[PDB]
């Protein structure tokens, strides 16, 4: 009945458990690399020239 | 998709006529529609236009004020009546379809044409090349000027390239100087600045041996050129 | 000319004076705020009905100062006007006047349209549409008003005591056609009733409210319409036929006040009764706390 | 037995929090203090998209961003084109009631869902100059909240009958169920080198999902109400969460847990939509107070507000190439703003 | 004009795809949409069959009104993540079956689902067209069974009329917005034939209740 799926949310869990997990501040410094390298390349941060810009009306 | 057309035949000068062309196996309402003439020897000479739901009519000046073209969208079927016909008017008409949207491809589809033989401020396009010699599996570049610059403020080069093989009705290759029609094999590219364009034919074959002919759509009496025929 | 139109005068005047300037102040001011009301929800200025409440709103804003511009400057400040601006004040009374009757109209119309169609009201009476219906009977108010500032100008003829340099000539095509009107009302709003009872005599036969709550709020108006308009218009009547030399001009020249009061009553009657105006009141008031 | 199952269930749920209690050292707050701020930034409508006649339910941007595609619940499928506010395509739809909307990559098949349990492609560059229904995917027994497109031939959709699956176009056919969700799934994004997918429930959890093998590898918790929004990081290796707790909850992938939490005290109305600008810095959200609420993904701080609509904001999309941001709303509007 | 020939050509396209829409917005607005939520399964069928996959829709005709009405009870999933959808409907057709009140109950389980709809914030002001269907067999089982066994209190006594009214009384006291909507009860069976015209009614007075609501007159 609701054993077998019980035996499959362990089973599922299980293999959750054993994945590698990094650092919190590795990941966060990694996240704010990625926002500072490409923030030249973001138009919604930063304001784009008229004439760049696509939607000028 | 098959667009058959009927009339033509002989008629004498200062005639009237009316050419019917059937639409079928597609949506005839929402294609936008024109006639191509092309007469006996020279080449192919735009005539008229009809919008989906006849909403602008554009005309030649050759043809203004003698020729009405008119769409019954219910029945699929084109309509050009001319009256007052001269001798000029000696051609073989086409009947061409063409949708108008972001990435359309007009005149994709031609009709195989009905030849009509009479009883006895434009952008022109200059191909200089009226013949060049070729030799299968080579490469050939057909060159295209245009007199006004063909390319717009909002970005495209408004140039189209044509094929008419011997015996058969024009096809689409390239669409806005650069963009392959649906079909048309990778081999062919175009290239182009505004007022010289190019078009490229690389590992040529038997199926490519036509007369090329370049069309400029960024103002309404679109003017054709005369056509490049590659022969071996 | 108007030396034989002055009649009222003494403490009189300085009451009738106060109490007009009052009414006008008051009308200008609450028509002024349903308008904005209006204008500002950017929720019922795109409703079909509520334009047209809205054009009765600025009638009666137009009716109420011009109105009690010209009688307080005419007759309490015994000012003396020139033909052009004279009659220009007369064409504007009676555009502002006919337009408000015009409004009503349009209103009685939309309810009809309510009923007699209910599942199409939407599709049958649109924004756009509502617009051109209002320029039309806006601009048909004005050529029949202004016909006196260029149609006549009373030539050699009786001219009605009651409106001086109006010739008996434009009373009379006024009275018929605001007459017509007022029929138009009566007739679409009688319409509207029947609708409704013969609408809840159907439902009742499956399984008194609709029916009731309608003919409350239809009388209501038609009852306030008619003791305000029809008072004036009985006296019109009475100065088209007879000698127009009586005292009863100063009757009418108090009595026509009622018009002012149905300008005031115009509002309360027809804008504050739908809960939109109250709701958007509300959030105005919300927007007005900071 | 039972007993001893929930038991060693339990407890290696209990192991799991613990080793994100340890690898849990710093705070993405404490990391991007020192940064400098985002700036106040304000967008203006570029361009209003009319036309509409019902509550746009959903939309998304194509490739190259300049065609959109937008769901309503009048029946119309109408493909925008956002330089010109020009309708390219108007498809008429079987069904009323969608609730998705997508853009093939490519931009030859767009696919809308809903309350019809079927999300059918249709083929836009297709002859007849008419479009069609290229196939209609049928085998989802719950409401299609969320389709979106790998290629031409795969499309990965999100169902209420806690059950998201991918389908191969030709075939018509489930080529992996993916089960495991115990509430309706309401939300579902894409990686940008699509291998793997996230996908956000009622049951306060967003699990990641392998497109390949077929079983989840991450289940992320936090919520206290169901997901309606979700959305993959640009770099790939994080994604947000929006919630009707009125908080944008951004999860990581490398060390499965929650950097920041996207909430204020003044916004008590759910997110129905979430998306990331390029470069990953803003964090757009959809509230239910008509509003398009800015964030800033490193600092909780927020950077701008778009109140320019007069219902709620059901579907929101950055364009690929960052420069535009289209926000729908019940109001049959469809605002750019830039 | 600063626009080359397609690009007048595209507008040109966009504006009749705009004419098509708003023909097509026309004939939807013209559409009378009503949503048929019966608890269970009890009197769904039967009003179906009587007045002629997520959504089963079903479209008839009646003196000249296009009615379209919305069976969503085979969805089988959470109500309120697609309950908005159906915000804006013109009226809701509830079906609630009077024989089940031995058959917890059955009717218990129907006055929370009305709880459910008619107190819900997407449906303040659409109004709702009770359906108590199964009158034959709720006749033929009350002469043998009582009130008591659904509803505790009931001082009236076996008699249809008075149990009939009871549940009615029952049903209008479930919702909590009284002014903004009204609930309209017929007591229908398989063999009645008016069940179209009470709908027909109904719905024409809610119309008219929206429209004056609108025009301001209320
Ligand atoms: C023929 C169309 C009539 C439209 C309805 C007009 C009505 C509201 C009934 C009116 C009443 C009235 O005094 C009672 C006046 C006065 C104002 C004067 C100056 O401005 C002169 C004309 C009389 C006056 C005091 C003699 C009116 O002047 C338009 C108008």
């Amino acid at each position: 009945a609701s054993i077998a799926q019980a035996r499959k949310l362990v089973e599922q869990l299980k293999m959750e458990a054993n994945i590698d997990r990094i650092k919190v501040s590795k990941a966060a410094a990694d996240l704010m690399a990625y926002c500072e390298a490409h923030a030249k390349e973001d138009p919604l941060l930063t304001p784009v020239p008229a004439s760049e810009n696509p939607f000028r009306e | 998709v098959q667009l058959v057309e009927s009339g033509g035949g002989l008629v004498q000068p200062g005639g009237s006529r009316k050419l019917s062309c059937s639409a079928s196996g597609f949506a005839f309402s929402s294609f936008g529609m024109h006639w191509v003439r092309q007469a006996p020897e020279k080449g192919l000479e735009w005539v008229a236009y009809i919008s989906s739901g006849s909403g602008t009519i554009y005309y030649a000046d050759t043809v203004k004020g003698r020729f009405t073209i008119s769409r019954d969208d219910p029945k699929n079927t084109l309509f050009l009546q001319m009256t007052s016909l001269r001798s000029e008017d000696t051609a073989m008409y086409y009947c061409v379809r063409s949708i108008y949207y972001y990435g359309s491809s007009p005149f994709d589809f031609w009709g195989q044409g009905t030849t009509l033989t009479v009883s006895s401020s434009d952008i022109v396009m200059t191909q200089a090349t009226s013949s060049v010699p070729v030799t299968p599996g080579e490469s050939v570049s057909i060159s295209c000027r245009s007199s006004k610059s063909l390319l717009h403020s909002n970005g495209n080069t408004y140039l189209y390239w044509f094929l008419q093989r011997p015996g058969q009705s024009p096809q689409l290759l390239i669409y806005r100087m650069s963009n392959l029609a649906s079909g048309v094999p990778d081999r062919f590219s175009g290239s182009g600045s505004g007022t010289a364009f190019t078009l490229t034919i690389s590992r040529l074959e038997a199926e490519d041996v036509g007369v090329y002919y370049c069309m400029q759509h960024l103002e309404y009496p679109l003017t054709f050129g005369a056509g490049t025929k590659l022969e071996l | 000319p108007m030396k034989d139109y002055m009649i009222l005068s003494g403490p009189q005047k300085t009451a009738v004076a106060v109490l007009c300037t009052l009414l006008g102040l008051l009308s200008a001011l609450e028509n002024v705020a349903v308008l904005y009301l209006i204008l500002s929800s950017h929720q019922l200025r795109r409703k079909p009905s509520y334009l047209f409440i809205g054009s009765l709103a600025g009638a009666d804003f137009l009716a109420s100062v011009v109105f009690a511009c010209s009688f307080v400057n005419f007759h309490v400040f015994h000012g003396v006007d020139s033909k052009a601006v004279f009659l220009l004040k007369i064409g504007s009374v009676t555009m502002t006047f006919t337009a408000s009757v015009g409004s009503l109209l349009l209103t009685a119309i939309d309810r009809y349209l309510c009923l007699r169609y209910p599942p199409s009201y939407k599709a049958l009476l649109t924004r756009g549409r509502a617009l051109v219906t209002l320029g039309i009977m806006w601009v048909l108010s004005a050529l029949v008003s202004y016909l006196p500032l260029m149609g006549w100008t009373c030539c050699p003829r009786p001219c009605s005591e009651l409106f001086p340099l109006i010739p008996n000539d434009y009373l009379l095509s006024w009275l018929l056609f605001i007459a017509f009107l007022f029929s138009g009302i009566i007739y679409t709003y009688g319409h509207v009733l029947w609708k409704a009872h013969q609408h809840v005599a159907s439902l009742s036969g499956h399984q008194m409210r609709l029916d009731v709550r309608l003919a409350k709020t239809l009388g209501l108006v038609l009852a306030v319409l008619l003791i305000c308009w029809f008072p004036v218009l009985a006296l019109m009547a009475h100065s088209l036929a007879t000698t127009l030399s009586d005292q009863v001009k100063k009757a009418f020249a108090f009595c026509s006040m009622l018009c002012l009061i149905n300008s005031m009553v115009n509002p309360v009657i027809y804008a504050l009764r739908s809960g939109e105006i109250r709701s958007s009141a509300h959030h105005c008031l919300a927007h007005w706390k900071k | 037995e039972l007993d001893q199952l929930r038991q060693e269930a339990e407890q290696l749920k209990n192991q799991i929090r613990d080793a994100r209690k340890a690898c849990a050292d710093a705070t993405l707050s404490q990391i991007t203090n020192n940064i400098d701020p985002v700036g106040r930034i304000q967008m203006r409508t570029r361009r209003t998209l009319r036309g509409h006649l019902a509550k746009i339910y959903a939309m998304h941007w194509g490739t190259d961003s300049r065609l959109l595609v937008s769901a309503s619940q009048d029946g119309k499928l109408i493909i925008w084109d956002s330089y010109t506010t020009n309708k390219v395509h108007a498809i008429p739809l079987r069904s009323s009631w969608v609730m998705t909307c997508a853009y093939a990559p490519s931009g030859n098949y767009v696919a809308c869902g809903g309350l019809d349990n079927i999300c059918s492609i249709y083929n836009l560059k297709t002859r007849e100059g008419n479009v069609r229904v290229s196939r209609e995917l049928a085998g989802h027994t719950g409401y299609l909240s969320c389709c979106r497109f790998l290629d031409d031939n795969q499309i990965v959709t999100s169902s209420g009958d806690t059950t998201c699956a991918l389908w191969d176009i030709e075939t018509g056919q489930q080529t992996t169920t993916f089960t495991g969700h115990t509430g309706d799934v309401m939300s579902l994004s894409l990686a940008p080198d699509t291998r793997l997918f996230v996908s956000g429930a009622c049951d306060a959890s967003a699990k990641l999902w392998d497109v390949r093998e077929g079983m989840c590898r991450q289940t992320f918790t936090g919520h206290e109400s169901d997901i309606n929004a979700i959305c993959f990081f640009p770099n790939g290796n994080a994604f947000a969460t929006g919630s009707d707790d009125a908080t944008c909850r951004l999860f990581d992938l490398r060390a499965d847990q929650e950097l920041m939490t996207y909430s204020h005290d003044n916004i008590i109305c759910g997110i129905t939509s979430v998306s990331f600008s390029k470069s990953g810095r803003l964090l757009l959200a959809g509230y239910d107070d008509f509003n398009c609420n800015v964030w800033d993904a490193l600092k909780a701080d927020r950077a701008g507000v778009l109140a320019g609509h007069d219902n709620r904001v059901s579907c929101l999309g950055v364009t690929d190439d960052g420069m535009a941001v289209a926000t729908g709303s019940w109001d049959s509007f469809l605002k750019i703003w830039n | 004009c600063t626009l080359s020939a397609e690009d007048k050509a595209a507008v040109e396209r966009s504006k009749m795809i705009d004419r098509n829409l708003r023909e097509d917005g026309e004939k939807a607005a013209r559409e009378v949409k009503l949503l048929l939520l019966g608890a269970g399964e009890s009197g769904k069928s039967t009003i179906v069959k009587q007045m002629k996959t997520g959504i089963v829709e079903t479209h008839f005709t009646f003196k000249d009104l296009h009615f379209k009405m919305f069976d969503v009870g085979g969805q089988r999933s959470e109500r309120k993540k697609w309950i908005h959808c159906f915000e804006g409907v013109t009226a809701i057709i509830f079906c609630v079956a009077l024989s089940d009140y031995d058959l917890m109950n059955r009717m218990h389980e129907s006055m929370k689902l009305f709880d459910s709809i008619c107190n819900n914030k997407w449906f303040t002001d659409t109004s709702i067209i009770l359906f108590l269907n199964k009158k034959d067999l709720f006749e033929e089982k009350i002469k043998k069974s009582p009130l008591t066994i659904c509803y505790p209190e009931y001082a009236g006594s076996n008699t249809y009329e008075e149990a009939a009214a009871y549940i009615q009384c029952q049903f209008e006291d479930l919702n909590k917005r009284k002014d903004t909507k009204e609930i309209y009860t017929h007591f229908t069976c398989a063999t009645d034939t008016k069940n179209v015209q009470f709908v027909f009614d109904a719905v024409t007075d809610v119309i008219i209740k929206n429209n004056l609501k609108d025009c301001g007159l209320f």
